[PDB]
């Protein structure tokens, strides 16, 4: 029965490495609130021009506002070397408010990928008001269920202070005798629901929505192909790196991994950057599927006069 | 992208008729269909409307119950079908076309109809 | 049936034509413009949005459920029955028609 | 979907208080600047190196040892 | 052969400072903490401060907080103690512990495992 | 943060039973360890956590845990365990001790 005995020096360069993140956080959420702000605004506006401004590009503004709002509360943590100065209550509402936001946006980007094949085939020949009323019912079914999926990481989560280090730390108490699975169980809920499901419907009713365009001649005129694919990739290029991160933090902790102090400082550095990246994709929504078409340009210019 | 009616014509009350709109150009899975009566002397009335996609018909209330509509993908047509005509039945029939168009989806209007044909005159003795 | 109401049914140049609904629809409304003896072409779909092509003397507007066409410049062509019409709830319901001469 | 800051950064995050003696092959002690001292474990029939929970007494008595030579 | 031996303790002057050594021997030092705790004349224990060899983490008790300071080499495995501003009040015996801080899920293993022998000082005029 | 101990002395004699009591201001998750001093010897460590005995100590003693309650109890008194016994809690940062009980003789 051997023993053996490792330490892992105290890292150079974190503060390095979060100064610069910080750097593009305070960025990101500037951009954000602009991007987002303004979507929203010319949305409202639009119904009184006689629009048929669609609901789901309201409800995905209003979500990557708050998520995008919730970051200077991320800043003035990571500047301190991920340490809670504030109280408990402000912990939980600030992880709530973070996921219940950010898990709508992804269940909104999905719904209009779906609704896009479904208005060029199915609704071609609905009246408005039924449209509209399965939209409302849509909007509503999607809160609901991104706040029942959010409840449970907030429930468990609690404030404490290391009594060696003698900082003061959040992080989520699960209960004694699951743990583990607590855990595994939320990354997987983190990933098949946040990841894997709304990419592959994503992608299966974006391929057949430019099908259905190649099938059609006058259409294609006018639409743009690419562009179609350009969602695509840059949704996978948003988010598939956090999730890749975040699957080898899993991994690393039921030792698939030897342990290392530089793949520590690896996982460290890949996992925030990553995070960054990803918290970027509320920035370019508002781009991706307002600023591109040529009615919401004409529309914002028309505002901004 | 044009259309031109076919069908028409004299037929006692009690029989049946058929009606025809052929379209040229846009293929027709990614527009809806209708048909408007305007009877002697009267104002417009819709009558029918399908989308050949999947088949979602629709109807007035006036004539729920003894029409049907049809519309042929593979030509690129629609096809009405009528059943027990009446006197006041006599009208000049037009097909329209409710358009589409994928590059304004988040911010898209209300389209309507845009592209009329000619019409064919059914009459009732 | 939403039953709509178009007045007036005759005209004798600033030109109004408004046209008012039972229920309320969201802008759903549309203009047309049939000749003697031929098939109506659209002049303004959804609240007071052009077509193509159509001169720049008609104009559309709105209330929220008083809806009404606009033509300041009233020339030979536009002599015709205009149907206001609505397409937010099915049946797609025509008006009575504005004959104008 | 937890942001990293709320996340704690440790080689464990849970235990296990089943282990035997008579299955155990290769103990380890890390000495991390934000989680003090903690244990891993390698069994001799999973071949997986599970963490340990120091409240075991033999486990914490044989580190002490261990940690004085 | 674990042991811990105090040295710098003997007669002082209110407005001054002693300066205690904690040298350490028979173990990992830099994996643990070390912990000084005093006891007043003829009364019970009272814990002072303590220091963690690595990564050079310090508290304080509330009555010496910012008064006394702990500085830690683990090249010899020596712990100081600079005590300054002293005062006839702080006359005790100072004894030097370490301890192993194991990671129990809600709590950081904190008992004194092994205790020095201690040294005397007088804080008077 | 305040651990109180009680009593503040006691006594009793060979072959015999004793207790001793420690409450806190707070709830500390079984963070507590009984210490004893003898007359001028630094203090010894007799337990740890809340009932976890010490590799070295004898059999006799123990300790158990109820709520914001640590009873340390002794069984079959021995003469040369006559010392004073001190609890002490180390949840939080700042450490503290009990004032004592000297166990005596009758
Ligand atoms: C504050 C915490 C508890 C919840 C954080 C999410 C908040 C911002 C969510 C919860 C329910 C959401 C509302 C649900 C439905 C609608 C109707 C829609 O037509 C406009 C947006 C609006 C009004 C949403 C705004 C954002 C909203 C208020
Ligand atoms: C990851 C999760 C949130 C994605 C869930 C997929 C969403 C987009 C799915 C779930 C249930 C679906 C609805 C189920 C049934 C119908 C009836 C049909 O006649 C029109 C489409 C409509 C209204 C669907 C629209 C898309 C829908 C809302």
């Amino acid at each position: 029965i051997v023993v053996d005995t490792v330490m892992c020096p105290n890292m150079p360069n974190k503060s390095v490495l979060l100064y610069t993140l910080s750097f593009i956080y305070i960025f990101i959420f500037v951009i954000g609130m602009i991007a987002n702000s303004v979507v929203v605004w010319v949305n409202i506006q639009a119904k009184t021009t006689g629009y048929d401004t669609h609901c789901y590009i309201l409800n995905l503004a209003i979500a990557d506002l708050w998520v995008v709002l919730t970051i200077p509360v991320w800043v003035v943590s990571l500047v301190q070397h991920n340490q809670w100065p504030m109280g408990e209550l402000t912990c939980k509402v600030t992880h709530l408010i973070f996921s219940i936001n950010l898990f709508g946006s992804i269940f909104f980007l999905t719904c209009m990928s779906v609704d896009r094949y479904l208005s060029i085939t199915y609704f071609t020949n609905t009246p408005s008001s039924r449209k509209k009323m399965v939209r409302r019912v849509v909007c509503i079914l999607v809160w609901l269920l991104a706040f029942c999926v959010s409840l449970p990481d907030t429930y468990y989560l609690k404030t404490v202070t290391s009594a060696s280090n003698n900082e003061t730390y959040c992080r989520s108490f699960y209960p004694e005798h699951s743990i583990k699975e607590w855990l595994i169980g939320m990354e997987l809920v983190s990933v098949v629901l946040g990841f894997a499901v709304p990419f592959s419907i994503i992608a299966v009713f974006y391929f057949l929505l430019a099908r259905a365009i190649s099938a059609s001649s006058d259409q294609e005129k006018h639409s743009s192909r690419k562009i179609i694919f350009s969602y695509v990739v840059v949704f996978l290029v948003c988010w598939l790196p956090y999730h890749v991160a975040v699957l080898l933090d899993i991994f690393s902790i039921l030792h698939y991994i030897p342990f290392t102090c530089r793949l520590e400082h690896a996982l460290f550095t890949a996992l925030h950057v990553t995070q960054c990246l990803s918290l970027v994709h509320c920035c370019v929504n508002p781009v991706l599927y307002s600023f591109i078409n040529r009615n919401y340009r004409y529309e914002l210019m028309k505002a901004f006069i | 992208v044009q259309l031109v009616e076919s069908g028409g014509g004299l037929v006692q009350p009690g029989g049946s008729l058929r009606l025809s709109c052929a379209a040229s150009g846009f293929n027709i899975s990614s527009s809806s269909i209708h048909w408007v009566r305007q009877a002697p002397g009267k104002g417009l009335e819709w009558v029918a409307s399908i989308s050949p996609s999947y088949g979602y018909t629709s109807y007035a209330d006036s004539v729920k119950g003894r029409f049907t509509i049809s519309a042929d993908t593979s030509k690129n047509t629609a096809y009405l079908q009528m059943n027990s005509l009446r006197a006041e039945d006599t009208a000049v029939y037009y097909c329209a076309r409710v358009s589409y168009w994928d590059w304004t989806w988040g911010w898209s209007k209300y389209e309507g109809m845009d592209y009329w044909g000619q019409g064919t005159l059914v009459t009732v003795s | 049936d939403i039953q709509m109401t178009q007045s007036p049914s005759s005209l004798s140049d600033r030109v109004t034509i408004t046209c008012r609904a039972s229920q309320s629809v969201s802008s759903a409304v549309a203009w047309y413009q049939q000749k003697p003896g031929k098939a109506p072409k659209l002049l303004i779909y959804s609240a007071s949005s052009l077509y193509s092509g159509v001169p720049s003397r008609f104009s559309g507007s709105r209330s929220g459920t008083d809806f009404t066409l606009t033509i300041s410049s009233l020339q030979p062509e536009d002599f015709a029955t205009y149907y206001c019409q609505q397409s937010y709830y099915y049946p797609i319901t025509f008006g009575q028609g504005t004959k104008v001469e | 979907l937890r942001h990293q800051s709320l996340s704690y950064r440790c080689p464990c995050r849970f235990f296990e208080s089943h282990v035997a003696r008579a299955n155990v092959k290769h103990l380890k002690i890390l000495n991390t600047p934000n989680c003090a001292l903690q244990i891993v474990a390698r069994l001799k029939n999973n071949n997986r190196q599970v963490c340990i929970d120091p409240k075991l007494k033999w486990i914490q008595e044989y580190l002490e040892k261990a940690l004085n030579k």
